[PDB]
RNA sequence: ACCUGGUCUUGACAUCCACGGAAGUUUUCAGAGAUGAGAAUGUGCGAACCGUGAGACAGGUGCUGCAUGGCUGUCG
RNA sequence: CUCAAAGGAGACUGCCAGUGAUAAACUGGAGGAAGGUGGGGAUGACGUCAAGUCAUCAUGGCCCUUACGACCAGGGCUACACACGUGCUACAAUGGCGCAUACAAAGAGAAGCGACCUCGCGAGAGCAAGCGGACCUCAUAAAGUGCGUCGUAGUCCGGAUUGGAGUCUGCAACUCGACUCCAUGAAGUCGGAAUCGCUAGUAAUCGUGGAUCAGAAUGCCACGGUGAAUACGUUCCCGGGCCUU
């Protein structure tokens, strides 16, 4: 806004875990306010996860954001005469809500049965650098890196 | 429709008309604005005219006729096709 | 823009309604239809009695009614002859027993349908419209009141392409709820059609 | 004795009744398990004793009306909270550091003419 | 036991009546319970103000009709008889139940 | 798997494969196998002979297939021939029920057919 | 509206009373379970014998003051527009500009 | 409020006058109906309410929102 | 006690600190249900578009008067090569179907709302209480949750269209009603250029009611349930305000 009035909205802890960071998770993946389905679908692919690796359901979960969170990003920026895309420094927060944003979006594309095994396979991928949402990190890095001459505008 | 408990509907005016020339060699076309008349089991033969609006069309009532109302068989408005 | 009625929008905070009984859905709707009727009859048959407003009530299968005016004894002729002849037009068109009472409207320079129906007048006799308006802004000033607008609208002297034409004197704060603002209208049909006169009359915030 | 606390939130209204007991918790004539099958609402109606350390110390005599599933569980955590102030004093200073104490007054905005909702907009078009 | 049902379009109207209800039935003998607020009635209308289209352009009225519940319990005889010639105020509706 | 002339899958459960038979929507579908005995969430498949004959009879007291293919056909041919408006509409293509022609339509009149 | 579209109601509302006992007890018959086949059928055909205009079915609510009839409102029995012009006079008891 | 056909002319809706008649109820035929022709029963309490006859008139959702009042949108 | 509705209390940058021109104010803290216009509504300045409405009504002028007035029946306003606007339902598994099982708010009703009971697969029917209502009726909220099943298919997705058979309102459902049952099972597998709404109890999604009304909502007006994402910033697009040229 131009204002620039806009606080910070609290946002309650997930309940099997009490991690702030999951419950947004589940907001971001939740359609039609309808959150118990969404927590569901979020706690059943966090234990396929669980038993498909050694961790626990977070230290799993945390392994897959560091390797799809991006650091440096590309916005675009007119001055007089063109509009370059310069890369810019992707603040810690906006981190997190671009990985778990892109994780959702690439396990909505795949084509298993249900949701939940679809959010498995997409986190465990995500553990091996597979799979798209790894991909789209990986082509928002390129693109930050050929534009790194603009890193001045 | 009609609920079956009322029994099928029927001018009261047009009754009176097919009776007065079932009973006679009436065959005079039967001239008549009651579209909403059901067609009954006692005038398949003679030619009622409905009306449609702006003049009387003859229908030869026969037995297939039976149980539609009279305006089925006197259409309304004229179409040709557009550009045709 | 278009703006909102001065009376109505006052009618629970400093303004009386006009009407004041209690029905149910069974007899609300003619309720309503008998006093635009009565109303209808007194405003023809007082033409000429200065009548400011006609307040109606119902108590228990009655009627009764208030008539605020400023030449009272006109409404009452000799003895109560005529505010009897009266009491018996609106209790056969009312249908219920009738009665009648005389309110005072004292200075009818500071009532705002008045001084509209005056203004009316004074346009059906081919006043000029600048005199009228000037003349009740005056007048009402010089009695005490603490605002006043006059608004007229129509073929002004009989021009052939029609205007609005205001005055105001004082303080006329239509945006101030608790403020005391008589506001009326009425309607002059000249030789060229009609003209329509708004009045607007502050009397304190309350 | 008895100790007392109103919640309200959304369109529910909760009455809570504290005394001290070992953890047992009814809410209209049904246990907390029983009422609250979605498991975040189980963890609002505690969060206020969690909080304290006074989980297995109270017995807890709650009825509710009015609302859905969020909201009661929100009333009731309200209401608790002000049971437990009128029970010791000292604790509304932790319990308004964890925004309990707040009775939450967003509520439905109405319908306004014109609008498909009470922001939502019919579709625009220029031409 | 006598009901006392009170219909009024105005709250201070209404709450007149009721005073004066409760107070020619305390001296007369009978006790009184109440009086009872129940739920205001809100009847609600909505009109366009436009002659001609502008469908978006509305008035929103309302009517509220307030109640009132009065009680007198153990009617003696000269409470009765003083209640139908109070004569309350105009617009307020008044039903007696037995 | 052969009832009625056609033949009905053996993979799906009785009350849907039933359904393959023009003339047997799924109420249908749920008396036969109520008159025969059988379950619905029993597969085609693991149905011996000796209880697939006695769903034969039963879809023969219904007019199905070609015989339900022949009366919709009459039922229609006798409108168009009579001259009642119902026929009219049958014979331009345009809907029977009283439907809006300006727009839509779609379904009686196809695709779009420009000027 | 215009007067012989008012006049046209009066006649309607007459009508409509006249006829109101008369027309009640054919349909009782007509709807009667356990009457006849001939009966019915012969109150079937009395009823269409009664004008039309004696059913309410013929009536159209309209504006008392005007006769507009669109826009009615039965609680006042007037149109959208005279119920504005009225209520802004404070000549409806109890009716002001609602707010929530 | 439109069309086709069937119909009326102080008139479906007001006022005034003349004359006829309580008003109403109950049925028959012709007609799609409007309506026309009847046929019964009441005649109570001038003035109600009907019919007819005249002419002042009524009637118009006919035109002009670029003659207007009132009301509304709009920039906001 | 929840609540009903009358009367009161409460928020004022009042308090504290810093900042600031010893100012206005601002930034933050305390207390508090609420903090800086608390949230939402009503409220629309002088004027602008000869903007809209002579068909709500009123009205100057003009025009018609055995007709442009009045009465009636039938038809039409529901047409259909086509083009656009606003919506509804979908294309499914965050789903469909079956069973079980929770938790609302707001409102309406006397030529009305209509329980129970019985009959009907059902829409409904017969009988018949109660209610001019915090009492009776409309009237089971649905999403949700538990268990099963379907297993990615134009399908147990979708429900258009059409045939047959009915119900109800009404003098009367042919043109041209709504709803029920059986059968039928269309397009559609996420939509080109382009374009719209929304900053929080909002969007999205889920049901409920009301006005009009004999009957006839996917429209309108209103009510709760669940309940997000994001806002670094003001260069750009659109509209606007102030000073200057
Ligand atoms: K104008
Ligand atoms: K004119
Ligand atoms: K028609
Ligand atoms: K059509
Ligand atoms: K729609
Ligand atoms: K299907
Ligand atoms: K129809
Ligand atoms: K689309
Ligand atoms: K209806
Ligand atoms: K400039
Ligand atoms: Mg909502
Ligand atoms: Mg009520
Ligand atoms: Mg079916
Ligand atoms: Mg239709
Ligand atoms: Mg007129
Ligand atoms: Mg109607
Ligand atoms: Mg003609
Ligand atoms: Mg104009
Ligand atoms: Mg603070
Ligand atoms: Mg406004
Ligand atoms: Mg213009
Ligand atoms: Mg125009
Ligand atoms: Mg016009
Ligand atoms: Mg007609
Ligand atoms: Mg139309
Ligand atoms: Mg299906
Ligand atoms: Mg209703
Ligand atoms: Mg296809
Ligand atoms: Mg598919
Ligand atoms: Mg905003
Ligand atoms: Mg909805
Ligand atoms: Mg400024």
């Amino acid at each position: 806004p131009r204002r620039r009035v806009i606080g910070q909205r609290k946002i309650l802890p997930d309940p099997k875990f009490g991690s702030e960071l999951l419950a947004k998770f589940v907001n971001i993946l939740m359609v039609d306010g309808k959150k118990s389905t969404a927590e569901s679908i979020v706690y059943s692919a966090l234990e396929t996860l669980a038993q498909r690796s050694g961790k626990s359901e977070l230290e799993a979960f945390e392994v897959a954001l560091e390797n799809v969170r991006p650091t440096v990003e590309v916005k675009s920026r007119r001055v007089g005469g063109s509009t370059y895309q310069v890369p810019v420094e992707v603040r810690p927060v906006r981190r997190n809500a671009l990985a778990m944003r892109w994780i959702v979006e690439a396990a909505r594309k795949r084509g298993d049965k249900s949701m939940a095994l679809r959010l498995a396979n997409e986190l465990s991928d995500a553990a091996e650098n597979k799979g798209t949402a790894v991909k789209k990190r990986e082509d928002v890095h390129r693109m930050a890196e050929a534009n790194k001459a603009f890193a001045h505008y | 429709p009609r609920s079956l408990k009322k029994g099928p509907f029927i001018d009261l005016h047009l009754l009176k008309k097919v009776e007065k020339a079932v009973e006679s060699g009436d065959k005079k076309p039967l001239r008549t604005w009651s579209r909403r008349s059901t067609i009954f089991p006692n005038m398949i033969g003679l030619t009622i005219a409905v009306h449609n609006g702006r003049q009387h069309v003859p229908v030869f009532v026969t037995d297939e006729m039976v149980g539609h109302k009279l305006g089925e068989f006197a259409p309304t408005r004229t179409y040709r096709g557009h550009a045709a | 823009g278009q703006k909102v009625h001065p009376n109505g929008i006052r009618l629970g905070i400093v303004k009386p309604w006009n009407s004041t009984w209690f029905a149910n859905t069974k007899e609300f709707a003619d309720n309503l239809d008998s006093d635009f009727k009565v109303r209808q009859y007194l405003t023809k048959e007082l033409a000429k009695a200065s009548v400011s407003r006609i307040v109606i009530e119902r108590p228990a299968k009655s009627i009764r009614v208030t008539i605020h005016t400023a030449r009272p004894g006109i409404v009452i002729g000799k003895k109560g002859e005529d505010v009897e002849k009266l009491r018996k037009v609106v209790a056969d068109i009312a249908g219920v027993p009738a009665q009648i009472n005389i309110a005072e409207v004292r200075k009818p320079e500071l009532d705002a349908k008045l001084v509209a129906d005056s203004i009316t007048s004074q346009l059906e006799r081919r006043v000029m419209f600048r005199r009228a308006m000037k003349r009740a802004v005056q007048n009402a000033m010089r009695l005490g009141a603490k605002g006043i607008k006059v608004e007229v609208s129509g073929r002004l002297g009989g021009a052939e392409i029609a205007r609005t034409e205001w005055y105001r004197e004082g303080r006329v704060p239509l945006h101030t709820l608790r403020a005391d603002i008589d506001y009326n209208t009425s309607e002059a049909h000249t030789t060229y059609g009609v003209i329509g006169v708004k009045v607007w009359i502050f009397k304190g915030e309350i | 004795n008895q100790y007392y606390g109103t919640g309200r939130r959304k369109s529910s209204a909760a009455r809570v009744f504290i005394k001290p007991g070992n953890g047992k918790i009814v809410i209209n004539q049904r246990s907390l398990e029983q009422y609250f099958g979605r498991e975040t609402a189980r963890m609002v109606v505690r969060q206020p004793l969690e909080l304290v350390d006074m989980v297995e110390k109270l017995d807890l005599y709650i009825t509710v009306k009015g609302g859905g599933i969020s909201g009661q569980a929100g009333a009731i955590r309200h209401g608790i909270t002000r049971a437990l102030m009128e029970y010791d004093e000292s604790l509304r200073s932790e319990l308004r550091k964890a925004g309990f104490v707040t009775r939450d007054a967003r509520q439905v905005e109405r319908k306004k003419v014109g609008l498909r909702k009470a922001r939502r907009r019919p579709q625009f078009s220029k031409r | 036991r006598i009901r006392i049902r009170l219909k009024a379009f105005d709250h201070r109207l209404i709450d007149q009546a009721t005073a004066e209800i409760v107070e020619t039935a305390k001296r007369t003998g009978a006790q009184v319970r109440g009086p009872i607020p129940l739920p205001t009635r809100k009847e609600r209308f909505t009109v366009l103000i436009s002659p001609h289209v502008n469908k978006d352009a509305r008035d929103q009225y309302e009517i509220r009709t307030h109640l009132r519940l009065v009680d007198i319990v153990e009617p003696t005889e000269k409470t009765v008889d003083a209640l139908m010639r109070l004569d309350l105020a105009a617009g307020v509706d008044v039903q007696i139940s037995l | 798997a052969r009832i009625a002339g056609i033949n009905i899958p053996d993979h799906k459960h009785a009350v849907i494969a039933l359904t393959s038979i023009y003339g047997v929507g799924k109420t249908r579908s749920k008396a036969i196998l109520a008159a025969a005995g059988i379950a619905e969430d029993v597969k085609i498949s693991e149905l011996s002979e000796g209880q697939i004959d006695t769903l034969r009879d039963e879809v023969a007291k219904f007019v199905v297939e070609g015989d339900l293919r022949r009366e919709i056909s009459m039922s229609i041919k006798r409108l168009m021939d009579l001259g009642c408006y119902r026929g009219l509409r049958h014979r331009r293509g345009l809907p029977v029920r009283g439907q809006r022609t300006k727009t839509n339509a779609r379904t009686r009149k196809g695709p779009r057919k420009p000027i | 509206a215009k007067q012989s579209m008012k006049a046209r109601e009066v006649k309607r509302v007459a009508l409509a009373d006249k006829y109101f006992a008369k027309r009640a007890e054919l349909k009782a018959i007509i709807s009667d379970v356990n009457a006849s086949d001939e009966d019915r059928w012969n109150a079937v055909l009395k009823l269409q014998t009664l004008p039309r205009d004696s059913s309410p079915s013929r009536q159209r609510n309209r504006c008392r003051q005007t006769g507009r009839p669109h826009g009615f409102l039965r609680k006042f029995g007037l149109s959208r527009i005279k119920v504005r012009e009225a209520a802004m006079r404070g000549e409806i008891p109890g009716l002001k500009k609602a707010s929530w």
